[PDB]
RNA sequence: CAGCGAAGGAUUUGGUGGAUUACUAGCUAAUAGCAAUCUA
């Protein structure tokens, strides 16, 4: 029916999945509005997808981001994670594939942990 | 051949004086191409 | 003259941005007050060894900056204060009080002296890093040693720590807080003025590297 | 720049049709695939023609003045082409599947026989220009009852004598007023009769049946009408006869059997003059120059052929090429010969200045996966299903080294050291990447972090860092050497295939699963950039599948990359029909080509005929499988802008030729040719250099360059400014390469770099393709003549300063 | 005028003029010959594929043709061919000056009538050859005998007889003996069609006014009359497959069928052909089939066929109407714009005044169709606006093609005449697309671009705005601000890099992408009306006012080119797809070729029409051009391409001048020169023993060599010596008959010597020495200390020492090149 | 709910016709006859 997407994204244990479809611009957390996101220091390190590129591209996109475990920036690269692949498969598919590597291109030259998460680790020297 | 032909993807194709011998090695008009070791 | 419209219709979302934020979206500050552009290395020999030209928000890039050998020379400088200044047996693992009390201090920073903090803790460690010292080369047994050069990524490194010691130790045990200490400290070694710890131990070494030279 | 035109196919010397000579026994016209490829056997040279046809070509002819050839595939879409100057002509549809087409010793009338009937048309000119409906229909006779076979003319344009498979063989005048003088119809033949010939006057018609007869029928008595003479015969006794040619003047048969064998004989005498053999399979096609020196024998299931002189028994060429097996590809390091390595497990050795093969390597007994050369040119490995990675020296021609696993397992990529000290390949069922010495034959180890199976492996040309890409959708770093063997993983989208690394060793391409390819900064972990090449790669629909060619994804992604010599621009090509090249900096496609235009390949259409779909089936699986279109591995050249591609037609070749081209460099309104021909002619030689590398003309290049007199070739050579030494270095390499004053272009060269020699050593990767065929030109040609020179000086010093006489 | 560049191939995209067409058949085949101007064409009727077309043109317009079973009588302005599969087989000149008009073919007697009602009849030599070749006897019809001629046709079972077709009469002839037979009655108004009836002896004639009588010939009386309201009649038929049909065809687009069993209007159909461009000029039943092929004067042929009827039992009273068939149209007016669709140069692309667009197939004419006007709906909920009845859209200025992503989005994009957006199209799958590119500042759209990576599209307002669009999604991106009056080209690299703006105000501005900022403007002294990149070379030629051809390279902004020398508005460019020719067609009726090198002019053709629109294809062997009038699109084919062409500035050093260089053969005498050709003469030369020892299987030159010995020089032997085949050099050589004296030894060792004394062909000279070496040295090295060969070969390393500065040459070349490749 | 919006809008699906390869006319006993017939 409405366009939609959902995507997800994981630091060590926490686990953040986004629906994002279009709307008139509201980004949520379990509810709660994106500014009131504890622990305040690192509320731009939640910001950073929807700062890096401007607003204009979350303008007509809702957000809607649930979060479970892990600690506190466990918490935060993971919702960072979700909202970045989110609207950037929302433009895969829906709106313009162009704008979408454009955005692939900012978040990549960023830190590409803002797309993909580096699981596979340890090493057994 | 044929038990390898059809476990693959791709297509594979399958007296007198002389054969001819169109399939030549060491060409390059070469007779000692021994190394002087092995002389 | 000429102009560039690319937004047609404003910024008007559902759930309302702070406005420093959306400003912010203009270019990228640390913590949303400082810009990383007119910051320069004053020296050359640390210019590509402390990372300046890749903004950050905030000091708590979780990149992997271990694994490899010298990739610990681009994580950018002041992250790189804070993972030195929370070095201590007492409060290990605590890096977002680390990033929070320096950003009270370069915040005084900017506050007393009005440049921005990121060039002065760019060029405090400029000033900071040693140039020379020696080596205990064995000789014997001998109370004898030799002059060597240091290579900049052991300039920078031991510049760091010398900073974030010396406001350690001089915030051990008095009034003043570790975030107003490491200011000061900072300030001082930004003049290079010959009073805080850092610079104390750098002419020092210099001193002890000429003499056995 | 980045215009690639169609230069040469390499590989596959002749698959299905007719070898056909010049006038000038000059030229060998050999129908190679859908298109024509020409050996210039004096000038030791090749090429193809750029025009393609839409299924497997059958008949070739051109006339005796050498201008126009037209060539006709299997359903008779005939192409005729100026020889003179490459490009095509004409299209036509002949209705049914032609079989020969003779163009006239006139070369007015040409008369091809489609089916049963035979139909002579005259032919349009070079001369008057490409008209409509050019040709023009003589006649069509229909005297026959099954298909025709062959056909003759007399050696004047008067008579024309077919052939068919039907028993009898007849005569037609190809005037309506020469009725009389030939219409009767010579039946008698046990088989189909293929041959029928004139002698060298027109009194003896020899036929020849398929069985091994030969009659020669004489117009005389018992008014009286071509009798039978004599009956002559072959007694090959399973090789009935396939292929047959007649050279009139010097009265020469030569016949090829189904038992790949073939005899020549002097035939009015009958007396057999030689029998011989090629190979177990039949020799499909004979034909003999004008001069009968040459003969030209073409088998097209091993796909050979054979030009072969009967007075002294030496052999012009002799070739062997594949199909659709050409699993990987190599360059020698100086760009001048070819490595192939072809899935029923052998090694070509090709080279790019003549198209021949000069050296197979019949060692492998499965597939040979990849191929790469190492050590200063002359040393290259090869990569094996047997288990085997070999090495093989390409100075002696021979194997020195095999190192295998200690399992047998099938091997599937390799890399080398440029210092060539280690070799290591990657399977697809081990998860490890195996490195062996090669100084020492034993396994050094095997080393470890994957766990699916190694795509692709690479060595760093420069720090000697290992780059390897598994299906664990993970791009994997190693630093072997020097005490600290240490990994580094970078994660990526999708499974990996296809790495290649640039030459300086900074950073990595990878071919993603999904249609895209990623650049990784090396020194970093860090990706640079990405280009989503999914969405511009034609993937044809097959024959049998019941899908669209939009929704398909049998090969929406690449294969093999590979970068450019500069590193600025990755070629790329997949199991799909396209092969692109992009130019990394701006990211963004520059170029896509078609490999391949004809529906006898699978996968060429993204869109099938509608008319062949029946009610159950489509007419084209209906068995009376067909082969893929597939690159598996792409290369640049060292020494060129061309750059090779090795598809199931073999080695695809495409090339810049500078000449065809307006490719300026920042010109402006006074400078003009006529500008830089008056300042050569007041001789300001510097200013007309500058002025003719701004029209970046070629000919003027050429003109200006030889017009320089000696005696200030150093002044000029140190005036000359830095942005033009990429331009001037690279110019004197591939001109120097084929041409004649050795001495001028080497002290060119001399003045050159000792002028400027420092500004390329602070800039190696700038003139890394440019003066790399400087360095072929120097130890292919200006070595070897001082070789020889060197030898008669001391041969004449020794049968001089020695003695003796008993 | 005639040219040396290009010859026109033909006027594709066309089907019929206005002339009535003729059908022919063979055995049961149907083939129909309709003309188009001055050539006509050859159609088939089953599949309505082209078959023939004249190989050459007509010198005047075709005005009436004919067919015969094999054979097509083409009539123009004083003549009448006679064709055979659409090649010219007999001109006939006819016995005037006056204009052909009409003419009939029967039995022996050809009989074509001009513009005075004077009647040459011609008859075959031979009652047996092909064709009437010989004037047999000119009629001429008095204005006492009828008015002036409108038709004649000899209709069927009638010996030696014709029926010329007045104004006001019909009257008969007896042919043979020249004589008239039957003046008819008077008929009171004017008539304009007769066509034959496939009853015995009767022909169906219709009027000025809307009747069509039936004049029974044989009795000289009329049958019946079918009477029509004010219709303007202009082509009768008969149906011949045993149910009686008659079918008229009025000027006014309508085609009526008949009965005639019952005098019934079968079925009207109405606005089939359009009534402005004649109407229905030609309608026929195919004889023995129930079909229809009618041609209308607005370039279209339609098939109509009647389909039995669904009733079993009664059958001829229940008539089915037509159903439509097969049908070969172009657009009727001159098309406007012109573009190349695919780099095979396979489909084109033609939009025209009509309103219509096509995509022409140059490759098969039964492959180009009409792209339709269909739009997608807005799947957001809005409604379609524009009107409620389907017209066509307004008429197209310009547009622009990019085949990069063809069909996975919508591909090609246009500008339409004054209105305010600009709607694209989609190529593959052949409709109108799904947006319309809009300028958001109410200037109409002038320039219209797109990106080759087929993302970007460019509209170019008359305000002076840019704004860029994403054509899949059809939103915009950003609107780029500079000019102050209207853009007139836009374009962008291939690398999409940088972008390149044109205006009318002269201002030409060098933006780049990626960065949005510009980085150059320039002003020319001119308005600016079209620009055309070379995506290739980075070139672009602009217009100007001053009627210049401005050629600027978009990387240093240098003006780099001006093409001076037109007389009026320079209507069209194009590049050469090598980049080195601009072909520029101007209003002074001229179409000129300005090769950018030398900047010069190297021909022009005066066409007759001034050429609106120029375009090279994506390979450079077509050029397509459209003219001010004809419904067509002449293609036109360059000899440049099959033969190499000057280059010499006309007005109404070879090398230089035909572009090529040769090399010559040294530079001088003090430099080493190798041998021409082949380089691997060397290394067969020196192996050819051990070549054919691993190849097997398992006199005149010593008659010029003692006459170059007496005459002491022996270039005339060394210009034997070099040129012929390995393997004859090594049998010639071996073999040097020297027992006692060695006369031959040194004379070879001394043609050698002066051979390279020359410093040529050294490498040769140095390997055929060596050859003797290893021929027979043996006797050398015996009988050294011969006073003569050891002179020879202490000249000859005498000579052989000035050799020693190549291999120090190469020895310091290759250390230094390996030392600056490597440190 | 809104707006878009010229005497309707938006979908499902059959049949026919044109393309999906590059356009030299049909038949036969074929240097010609036929196309109304190859028969005497």
């Amino acid at each position: 029916a409405v366009p939609s997407v959902q995507t997800f994204g994981k630091k060590k244990s926490a686990t953040a999945v986004a629906h994002v479809k279009a709307g008139k611009g509201l980004i949520k957390v379990n509810g709660s509005p994106i500014t009131l996101v504890e622990p305040e220091i690192l509320r731009f390190k939640v910001y950073e997808p929807l700062l890096l590129v401007g607003l204009d591209k979350f303008s007509n996109i809702d957000i809607r981001v649930r979060v479970t475990g892990g600690g506190h920036v466990s918490q935060v690269y993971a919702i960072r994670q979700a909202i970045a692949k989110g609207l950037v498969a929302y433009h895969q598919k829906y709106v313009d594939e162009q704008s979408k590597n454009e955005l692939k291109k900012a978040f990549t030259s960023y830190d590409r942990t803002l797309l993909i998460a580096d699981s596979r680790r340890p090493e057994p020297k | 051949y044929k038990l390898d032909v059809l476990s693959s993807v791709h297509f594979v194709p399958k007296t007198p004086t002389i054969s001819m011998e169109d399939a030549q090695p060491l060409y390059m008009s070469n007779a000692s191409s021994l190394a002087p070791q092995e002389i | 003259d000429f102009e560039v419209v690319e937004e047609f219709t404003p910024v008007v979302l559902a759930t309302p941005i702070p406005e420093e934020v959306q400003q912010a979206q203009t270019e990228i500050k640390l913590f949303n007050k400082w810009s990383f552009e007119e910051v320069e290395v004053k020296d050359a020999s640390l210019v590509d060894y402390v990372q300046v030209r890749q903004p950050i928000f905030v000091a708590h890039t979780a990149g992997r900056y271990a694994n490899k050998r010298f990739r610990k020379a681009q994580c950018p400088i002041i992250e790189r204060l804070t993972n030195s200044l929370m070095m201590n047996g007492r409060n290990n693992g605590k890096k977002l009080k680390a990033v929070r009390i320096i950003k009270h201090t370069l915040d005084i920073i900017n506050v007393l002296t009005d440049q921005n903090p990121i060039q002065v803790v760019v060029d405090a460690i400029t000033n900071t890093g040693p140039r020379e010292d020696t080596t205990r080369v064995g000789g014997g047994g001998a109370a004898r040693r030799q002059a060597v050069d240091v290579s900049p990524l052991r300039r920078v490194n031991q510049a760091i720590a010398l900073l974030t010691i010396g406001a350690r130790e001089a915030a051990f045990r008095n009034i003043k807080t570790i975030a107003e200490t490491l200011a000061e400290e900072l300030i001082n070694a930004a003049k290079g003025s010959s009073t805080s710890y850092a610079i104390k131990k750098k002419d020092e070494l210099e001193r002890v590297a000429k003499s056995n030279r | 720049k980045s215009d690639f035109k169609f230069s040469n196919l390499l590989g596959t010397v002749y698959r299905q049709g007719n070898i056909t000579f010049s006038d000038d026994g000059k030229q060998l016209l050999s129908p190679v695939g859908n298109r024509v490829s020409v050996f210039d056997l004096i000038n030791n040279k090749s090429f193809t023609f750029e025009y393609e046809h839409r299924k497997n070509i059958a008949a070739i002819d051109l006339n005796k003045q050498g201008t126009l050839l037209i060539s006709i595939d299997e359903d008779g879409r005939a192409i005729l082409v100026n020889f003179k100057a490459r490009n095509v002509l004409h299209h036509f549809n002949f209705k049914e599947k032609c079989s020969a087409v003779k163009f006239s010793p006139d070369g007015r009338l040409f008369a091809l026989a489609s089916g049963r009937f035979l139909q002579i048309w005259k032919t349009p000119d070079v001369n008057k220009d490409r008209q409509f409906a050019p040709f023009v229909r003589h006649r069509v006779h229909a005297g026959h009852f099954q298909d025709i076979t062959s056909l003759t003319w007399s050696q004047d344009s008067r008579f024309i004598l077919t052939t068919s498979k039907d028993l009898s063989a007849k005569i037609w005048s190809v005037d309506s007023e020469e009725k009389n003088l030939a219409a009767t119809t010579f039946n008698g033949h046990r088989d189909y009769v293929m041959g029928a010939f004139f002698s060298h006057d027109q009194e003896k018609i020899y036929t020849v049946s398929k069985d091994g007869a030969v009659f020669v029928w004489e117009f005389t008595k018992r008014k009286y009408s071509w009798r039978i003479t004599k009956k002559h015969f072959f007694y090959a006794n399973q090789a009935k006869v396939k292929c047959v040619t007649f050279h009139p003047a010097t009265r020469l048969l030569a016949v090829g059997f189904t038992s790949g064998e073939f005899r020549l004989y002097d035939l009015p005498d009958f007396t057999l003059i030689q029998q011989l053999s090629m190979g177990q399979n039949p020799v499909n096609t004979v034909s003999v120059n004008q001069t009968g020196e040459w003969l030209a024998f073409g088998s097209s299931k091993l796909g050979q052929l054979l030009v072969y002189e009967w007075q002294s028994e030496s052999y012009i060429l002799k070739q062997q090429g594949h199909f659709d097996s050409t699993n990987s590809l190599a360059y020698s390091p100086d760009g001048s010969r070819v490595v192939t390595a072809s899935e029923d497990g052998k090694i070509k050795v090709w080279d790019i200045t003549s198209g021949f093969c000069l050296a197979t390597f019949e060692e492998h007994t499965s597939s040979v996966t990849a191929v790469q050369f190492a050590k200063r040119g002359q040393v290259m490995f090869s990569s094996s299903l047997d288990g085997t990675v070999r090495a093989w020296d390409l100075i002696r021609y021979r194997n020195f080294r095999t190192f295998t696993g200690t399992e047998r397992i099938q091997f599937n990529c390799l890399a080398v050291d440029p210092s060539g000290e280690v070799v290591c390949a990657g399977s697809l069922d081990n998860f490890d990447i195996h490195v062996w010495s090669v100084q020492t034959g034993q396994l050094l180890d095997a080393l470890s972090g994957h766990e699916g199976p190694v795509s692709c492996l690479s060595f760093s040309q420069e720090n000697s860092v290992l780059a390897s890409a598994s299906w664990d959708k993970t791009i994997r770093i190693w630093s072997i050497f020097g005490r600290s063997q240490q990994v580094e993983p970078i994660e990526v989208y999708s499974d990996v295939l296809a790495l290649s690394m640039r030459p300086d060793g900074k950073e990595v391409a990878v071919s993603t699963l999904k249609g895209q390819i990623s650049i990784f900064n090396i020194e970093d972990a860090k990706q640079v950039g990405n280009i989503d090449c999914r969405k511009d790669i034609i993937s044809g629909r097959f024959n049998q599948d019941r899908f669209t060619a939009k929704n398909s994804e049998r090969s929406k992604f690449f294969t093999t990359i590979h970068y450019s010599f500069d590193g600025m621009a990755i070629v790329a090509g997949g199991n799909n029909n396209s092969i692109c090249l992009y130019d990394v900096p701006n990211e963004v496609l520059l170029k896509r080509f078609i490999v391949s235009r004809n529906m006898a390949l699978n996968g060429t259409l993204e869109f099938l005929n509608s008319k062949k779909m029946t009610e159950a089936g489509s007419l084209d699986l209906i068995d009376d499988m067909r082969p893929e279109v597939r690159v598996t591995s792409v290369q640049f050249s060292p020494t060129a802008n061309a750059f090779a591609a090795a598809s199931t037609e073999g080695l695809l070749i495409y090339s810049t030729n500078d000449t065809i081209l307006f490719d300026p460099f920042d010109l402006d309104v006074d400078v003009t040719p006529h500008s830089t021909v008056e300042a050569l002619r007041e001789k300001q030689f510097l200013n007309a250099l500058v002025m003719a590398f701004r029209l970046n003309e070629e000919y003027l290049i050429n003109k200006v360059y030889e017009a320089i007199p000696i005696k200030e070739i150093p002044l000029v050579a140190s005036n000359i400014p830095a942005i033009y030494l990429p331009r001037i270095l690279k110019f004197i390499g591939d001109f120097a390469i084929e041409s004649q004053h050795i001495e001028f272009n080497l002290i060119w060269i001399k003045a050159l770099l000792s002028a400027s020699g420092g500004y390329i050593n602070e800039h190696k990767y700038l003139f890394s393709t440019a003066m790399r065929s400087i360095q072929r030109f120097i130890v292919r040609v200006a070595k070897e003549v001082v070789n020889t020179t060197t030898d008669n000086k001391y041969t004449y010093r020794f049968l001089v300063s020695t003695d003796g006489s008993m | 005028k005639n040219s040396k560049i290009f010859s026109p191939f033909r006027i594709i995209g066309n089907v019929s003029n206005g002339v009535p067409f003729a059908t022919g058949t063979l055995g049961s085949t149907f083939y129909i010959v309709t003309c188009v101007g001055k050539t006509f064409q050859i159609y088939d009727a089953n599949t309505l594929h082209l078959l023939f077309v004249s190989e050459k043109e007509t010198p005047s317009s075709i005005v009436a043709l004919s067919a015969h079973f094999h054979y097509v009588y083409a009539a123009y302005e004083n003549k009448v061919g006679i064709y055979k599969r659409g090649i010219e087989e007999h001109l006939l000149e006819l016995e005037t000056d006056a204009n052909v008009e009409h003419l009939c073919i029967f039995g022996d007697y050809l009989c074509a009538s001009t513009d005075d009602n004077s009647i040459f009849i011609y008859k075959k030599s031979d009652p047996q050859d092909k064709y009437p070749s010989e004037f047999y006897t000119k009629l001429t019809v008095t204005e006492i005998q009828g008015g002036e001629i409108v038709s004649l046709q000899h209709l069927a079972t009638y010996l030696n007889k014709l029926t010329v077709v007045t104004k006001s009469n019909v009257l008969l002839f007896n042919v043979r003996t020249g004589k008239l037979v039957f003046t008819s009655n008077e008929f009171p108004d004017q008539i304009t069609t007769a066509e034959p009836a496939p009853v015995l002896d009767i022909i169906a004639l219709g009027t000025v006014t809307g009747e069509v009588i039936m004049f029974n010939m044989r009795k000289g009386k009329r049958i019946r009359t079918i009477k029509i309201p004010q219709s303007r009649i202009s082509s009768l038929s008969f149906r011949t497959d045993g149910s009686s049909h008659l079918s008229v065809g009025t000027s006014s687009g309508d085609l009526i069928f008949y009965d005639l069993d019952r005098r019934s209007r079968i079925h009207v159909l109405k606005n089939i052909h359009r009534e402005s461009y004649g109407g229905v000029t030609q309608a026929t039943f195919l004889n023995g089939q129930p079909i229809i092929v009618t041609s209308g004067g607005d370039n279209s042929l339609k098939e109509y066929v009647f389909d039995p009827s669904l009733s079993q039992g009664s059958g001829d009273v229940v008539v089915q109407p037509p159903r439509y068939l097969r049908s070969r149209g172009g657009h009727s007016q001159p098309p406007s714009y012109i573009a190349f669709a695919d780099s095979q140069s396979h489909f084109m692309l033609s939009a025209s005044k009509d309103r219509s667009l096509w995509s022409f197939s140059l490759r098969k004419d039964a492959q180009s169709q009409e792209m339709s006007q269909r739009l997608h709906k807005k799947q957001d909920g809005g409604r379609v606006g524009g009107s409620t009845i389907k017209s066509k859209f307004p008429e197209i200025v310009a547009l622009a093609i990019e085949n990069a992503r063809i069909g996975e989005w919508e591909n090609i994009i246009t500008a339409h005449k004054d209105e305010k957006f600009a709607r694209t199209w989609d190529m593959r799958n052949k409709r109108v697309g799904r947006w319309t590119f809009d300028t958001t500042d109410d200037g109409f759209v002038k320039s219209v671009a797109m990106s080759q990576c087929g993302n970007f599209g460019f509209i170019g307002s008359s305000n002076g705005s840019i704004t860029i669009y994403n054509m899949q999604s059809g939103i915009l991106r950003k609107k780029y601000k500079l000019h102050k009056r209207a853009v007139t080209g836009i374009s962008l690299d291939g690398m999409n890099r940088k972008m390149v703006s044109c205006g009318l105000d002269g201002i030409v501005g060098f933006y780049d992408f990626n960065k949005s900022t510009l980085l150059g403007k320039l002003k020319l002294d001119a308005p600016i009306t079209a620009m055309v990149y070379h995506r290739s070379s980075d070139l672009f030629a602009l217009a100007l006012d001053d009627l210049s051809i401005v050629v600027i390279d978009a990387v240093t902004q240098r003006v780099v080119r001006q093409l001076w020398g037109h007389s009026n508005r320079i209507t069209a460019f194009d590049f050469s797809p090598e980049g080195r020719w601009i072909v520029s067609a101007s209003l002074d009726s001229t179409i000129r070729t300005w090769d950018l090198p030398t900047g010069g002019c190297i021909d022009g053709i005066i066409v007759d029409n001034v050429a609106t629109n120029v375009k090279f294809s994506p390979n450079g062997d077509l050029l397509a051009t459209t003219h001010v009038t004809g419904n067509g699109i002449c293609i036109w084919t360059n000899r440049a391409q099959f033969k190499t062409v000057s280059t010499r500035t006309i007005d109404e050093l070879n090398d230089i001048d035909f572009n090529t260089y040769t090399s010559l053969e040294q530079i001088d005498k003090e430099l080493l020169t190798l041998s021409i050709g082949p380089r691997s003469k060397m290394n067969t030369l020196l192996h050819l023993d051990v070549i054919r020892k691993r190849s097997k299987p398992k006199s005149h030159f010593t008659k010029q060599l003692r006459e170059g010995s007496q005459s002491k020089d022996y270039s005339s032997l060394l210009a034997t010596l070099i040129n012929f085949s390995p393997a004859a050099v090594d049998l010639e050589i071996r073999s040097l008959n020297s027992f006692e004296p060695f006369d031959e030894i040194v004379w070879f060792i001394d043609a050698l010597t002066q051979g390279l004394k020359s410093n040529k062909n050294f490498e040769l000279y140095e390997t055929f020495m060596s050859l003797l070496f290893k021929a027979h040295g043996d006797v050398i090295h015996a009988n050294n200390k011969n006073q003569d060969i050891a002179s020879a070969l202490q000249n000859w390393e005498d000579v052989h020492k000035k050799e020693d500065r190549l291999d120090d040459l190469v020895k310091f070349c290759m250390g230094v090149a390996a030392f600056v490749t490597t440190a």
